[PDB]
RNA sequence: UUUU
C-alpha cells in the first residue's frame, strides 16, 4: 500500500502531525498533496515541551517538516478492504 | 526495494530524532516513506525500565528514516525487554 | 496581488535588509540575484559582532525575508 | 552510477556501515540501489551493549542519506579498476 | 552576475555557514557556489588555524563570497 | 498549489521564527509579500514590508479565530 | 570548473575536512558529482570537544558519502 | 518540498 494514497484517504478524517521542530498538530485533514503538504481544519498546536497549547480554525503546513503522521485503524482498514476488492 | 523484503512482517525502524519504533509494513515507497500498523515506540534507557507506547497506523516521512530492521521473532522472543537497559540512540546529525 | 520577485526586482540598486533563519542579518545595495549586494554590513544577532563589506555573493538558501 | 556500481560488485562481502547518528553496523551486503540505500544481512552492531536495541536484527535497511562511511576489505577491491572506472564515468558527464 | 568577472582571480573571504572562514585568491566558482580557490588560510575564532595549498570547497557550506 | 488575501496570517519558519502580517500577495513557490510584519522575538520587532522565501515556511495560519488555550487533552 | 580541482588529486593523496569535526587523509581512487569519494589506506581524525581529545583511526578501503564534505586539499 |  503507498503512504501517499494512505495520507489522501485520510482526507476528511482527524490526524495527528508531529513536525521535525517537535510541535504536533491534531485536526482534520481537508487536503493534501504529493509533496505531502497538509491543510487542516479545526486544529490545536502544541509546542515542543507539550507547555502551551493553540487553537487555529485552519493552518497550512509544508510536507518537508513532518515527521510523521498518526491515522486512525479504520482509514487504514477502509484502503486495505477497497484493494482487495479492487482486485476482483 | 529491499525494503518489499520486509513487506507485511514486524519491523523495527529508528529514526533521525533517535526513537525506536516496531510495526507491521504495510507499505513504502521510493522515498522511503512508510506506514507501520499496530505500531509502538519502545524507550529504552539507563535510568529506568523500558516504556512502550502504543501509537497504532504510523506514517512516517522518510527523510526521518535512518534504519529499517526485521525483527527475527525468535530473538525477539528470547529477549525479556522490561529489565534492557540502554543508552539513548543519538539523533542524526547532517 | 502583488509577487514577490516582481517586488524584488523592483529593489534592484536600492537597499535590501536580509534576514536569514539563523541568527545573521545582511543589510546593503542589491545588485541582483543567490544574490549580490554591495557596501554590505553584516550582524551577527546573537553577539552584536558587525562588520562591513565591500561586495559579496550571498548564498540564497539560508535566507529568510528579504526588506526593501 | 558509479558508486552504485562500484557497490554491487561488493554484494556478498561484509562492510562496516558509519551512520550519522555514530551508530556502526557490521554485515554482508545483499542490496545496494541508485539512492545508496544499502541492505546487510547478519548484522551486528558495533558497539553492541551501548546499543542493545538491535538484538533481534539479523537484516537491516539503512537509507543512504543517513550513511557516513563505508569501510571494507581492500582485498575486494581493484583500484585501478575503480580508477578507471572513475574517468569513464568524469568522461560520460563531460 | 559582472561579481565574478570582477572577483575571478583576485583574493576573497569566503564564510561558511559554521562561521569558519577561509581567504584565498578564487580560482573558480559554479552555480552551487562550489568553489577552488589557490592558496587558502583558514581562520576560527577569527585566528589562522590551517594553511591550504589549493582548495575545493564544497558550496552547501558556503555562507558567502565576498571580495577583498 | 493546495493553498488569506488582506487577512493576517501567521507564519512559521524553519530555524523557529515566526512572524505575522498582512497578506498582500503571493507566487506558486509560496513566496509571500506580507505588510505590516512583526516578528514574534524569542515581545516583537516590526518589519513592515517583508518578501518572504516559501523554502523556509513551515507553517501558515490566519490570525482570526486563532488563540492560546489551557490544555485540552486528558491527562 | 571548481570540481576539476578534484580531478587533479586522482590517485593522488588528498586531505578531506568534514562535517562533525573529522578529517581523512587518504589516496583518492574515485569520486563523483556529489563528492562521494573512494580513499584507499585512509587515516580518520576524529576531534572531541579546546579540544578534549583526538581519535585516529585506520581504514585500507572507505568509500565516504559526498554531504558530509567541507573541503579536499593537498595534504 | 524527502537520498547529496
Amino acid at each position: 500500500m503507498l503512504p501517499l494514497t494512505l495520507l489522501n484517504a485520510t482526507q476528511g478524517r482527524p490526524i495527528l502531525v508531529e513536525l521535525k521542530n517537535g510541535e504536533t498538530f491534531n485536526g482534520h485533514l481537508e487536503n493534501c498533496d504529493n509533496y505531502m503538504n497538509l491543510t487542516l481544519r479545526e486544529v490545536i498546536r502544541t509546542m515542543p515541551d507539550g507547555d502551551k497549547f493553540f487553537r487555529l480554525p485552519e493552518c497550512y503546513i509544508r510536507g518537508n517538516n513532518i515527521k510523521y503522521l498518526r491515522i486512525q485503524d479504520e482509514v487504514l482498514s477502509q484502503v486495505a478492504k477497497q484493494q482487495a476488492q479492487q482486485r476482483e | 526495494m529491499s525494503l518489499a523484503d520486509f513487506m507485511e512482517q514486524r519491523v523495527q525502524v529508528i529514526t533521525n530524532d533517535g526513537r525506536v519504533v516496531l510495526g507491521s509494513l504495510k507499505g513504502f515507497d521510493h522515498t522511503t516513506n512508510l506506514i507501520l500498523s499496530d505500531s509502538f515506540e519502545r524507550i529504552i534507557s539507563m535510568d529506568q525500565d523500558m516504556e512502550t507506547i502504543p501509537l497504532g497506523v504510523y506514517l512516517l516521512r522518510g527523510e526521518n528514516v535512518a534504519m529499517v530492521g526485521l525483527v527475527n521473532e525468535e530473538l525477539d522472543s528470547e529477549i525479556e525487554w522490561t529489565k534492557i537497559r540502554g543508552e539513548a540512540i543519538p539523533d542524526v546529525v547532517h | 496581488t502583488i509577487l514577490p520577485l516582481e517586488l524584488i526586482d523592483k529593489c534592484i540598486g536600492s537597499n535590501l535588509w536580509v534576514i536569514m533563519k539563523s541568527e545573521r542579518e545582511f543589510a546593503g545595495t542589491l545588485v541582483g540575484f543567490n544574490i549580490v549586494l554591495k557596501d554590505v554590513t553584516e550582524y551577527d544577532t546573537v553577539t552584536g559582532v558587525t562588520e562591513k563589506h565591500s561586495e559579496m555573493l550571498l548564498n540564497g538558501n539560508g535566507m529568510c525575508m528579504l526588506i526593501p | 552510477m558509479l558508486f552504485y556500481s562500484f557497490f554491487k560488485t561488493l554484494i556478498d562481502t561484509e562492510v562496516t556501515v558509519e551512520l550519522k547518528n555514530d551508530m556502526s553496523i557490521r554485515g554482508i551486503l545483499k542490496s545496494v540501489d541508485q539512492f545508496l540505500n544499502v541492505k546487510l544481512e547478519n548484522i551486528s552492531v558495533v558497539d553492541a551493549s551501548k546499543y542493545p536495541h538491535m538484538a533481534a536484527v539479523k537484516d537491516l535497511f539503512i537509507r543512504g542519506s543517513v550513511v557516513r562511511y563505508v569501510h571494507m576489505s581492500s582485498a575486494y577491491v581493484d583500484t585501478i579498476l575503480l580508477a578507471d572506472a572513475c574517468r569513464r564515468d568524469l568522461a560520460n558527464n563531460k | 552576475n559582472e561579481f565574478l568577472n570582477k572577483v575571478i582571480g583576485k583574493k576573497v573571504l569566503i564564510r561558511l555557514s559554521s562561521g569558519v572562514d577561509y581567504k584565498g585568491i578564487l580560482s573558480c566558482l559554479d552555480g552551487y557556489m562550489n568553489l577552488a580557490l589557490e592558496r587558502t588560510e583558514e581562520y576560527v575564532n577569527g585566528k589562522k588555524t590551517n594553511v591550504y595549498g589549493d582548495a575545493f570547497i564544497r558550496g552547501n557550506n558556503v555562507l558567502y563570497v565576498s571580495a577583498l | 498549489s493546495i493553498l488569506y488575501q488582506d487577512q493576517r496570517i501567521q507564519a512559521t519558519f524553519t530555524g523557529g521564527r515566526q512572524i505575522t502580517g498582512i497578506l498582500k500577495g503571493f507566487d506558486q513557490l509560496m513566496n509571500l509579500v506580507l505588510d505590516d510584519v512583526e516578528e514574534q522575538l524569542r515581545a516583537i520587532r516590526k518589519l513592515g514590508l517583508v518578501v518572504v522565501r516559501g523554502t523556509t515556511l513551515v507553517l501558515i495560519a490566519p490570525m482570526d479565530g486563532s488563540e492560546e488555550i489551557p490544555n485540552p487533552f486528558v491527562q | 570548473e571548481p570540481l576539476d580541482l578534484v580531478r587533479l588529486s586522482l590517485d593522488e593523496i588528498v586531505y578531506v575536512k568534514l562535517r562533525g569535526d573529522r578529517e581523512l587523509n587518504g589516496r583518492l581512487h574515485a569520486y563523483d558529482e556529489h563528492l562521494n569519494m573512494v580513499l584507499g589506506d585512509a587515516e580518520e581524525i576524529v576531534t572531541i570537544f579546546k579540544a578534549l581529545k583526538t581519535i585516529r583511526k585506520h581504514y585500507e578501503m572507505l568509500f565516504v558519502r559526498g554531504d558530509s564534505v567541507i573541503l579536499i586539499a593537498p595534504p
